[PDB]
């Protein structure tokens, strides 16, 4: 399945997961991508935090749904 | 995403519509009120509103409730701190 | 430009210092308050601090009050609406 | 006067201003280096909002401060 992550600048990337992916994988593939560190990394879907241990599933996050990045400086 | 008073109040009147397959028609805002809510590093914020709809051409009040998650979000780098009083007790 | 309680509670000793020329010893936060509120596009959080300081080496308590400005700020991208109650009046 | 532009992905900008300067002169010097447009740019100083209208010694900004830039977008 294919979801979109849109910094706060507006620039958006584009991933490739499957529902039984943790956060915590969604923010390894999205440190390939960026090089930013999974640790830095701030996750936001329907005006809540992504907690790390909990899958992608537990959300109800879809195809095409649309997750927003913040950088931990 | 909008925080304006009157467009709160619309989208509550849509909302209302919606889940109630009514067909109230938006008037006015009476009144507002606005708590605010930190959890973890986002900011939530609840809205009292008083507004005035018509249900069949007739004018009623009413109350409804927003709830905005992640209004606001934590950015560390920007906040700016201030003492106001410091005391012994 | 940390949150924490005990980063804010020495921000509280070390301001107080420098702005009456003293020089209080930090030791440990106790407890704090903290409630937030949206301003304009902003949010700002005030912190009530209970902490432990010496000053001529003995320990003492004291109450601080510290208002940070900008701990928050309102992102509408980011925002989730929710009608939570409607109802006639 | 040279001041500092961070942007949230922990990007700096150097500036070069001085105290007479308004707010809205700072955001046109901010376009020409980063092709930001000035309505799309919010700029924080000392935890508030500042003013096109105003100056920088208006808001008591000196050398070596750090403004931090937000950006207004559609999406």
């Amino acid at each position: 399945m294919q979801i979109f992550v849109k910094t706060l600048t507006g620039k958006t990337i584009t991933l490739e997961v499957e529902p039984s992916d943790t956060i915590e994988n969604v923010k390894a593939k999205i440190q390939d991508k960026e090089g930013i560190p999974p640790d830095q990394q701030r996750l936001i879907f329907a005006g809540k935090q992504l907690e790390d241990g909990r899958t992608l599933s537990d959300y109800n996050i879809q195809k095409e749904s649309t997750l927003h990045l913040v950088l931990r400086l | 995403n909008s925080l304006e008073i009157e467009e709160l109040a619309r989208f509550a009147v849509d909302e209302h519509n919606k889940k109630e397959n009514a067909l109230l028609e938006f008037v006015r805002v009476v009144k507002a009120k606005e708590q605010s809510w930190k959890d973890d590093e986002l900011f939530d914020t609840m809205y009292y509103l008083t507004l005035e709809a018509k249900d069949g051409g007739k004018k009623k009040l009413y109350e409804a409730k927003v709830w905005v998650k992640a209004s606001g979000i934590v950015m560390y780098q920007m906040n700016f701190k201030e003492l106001q009083e410091f005391k012994p007790v």
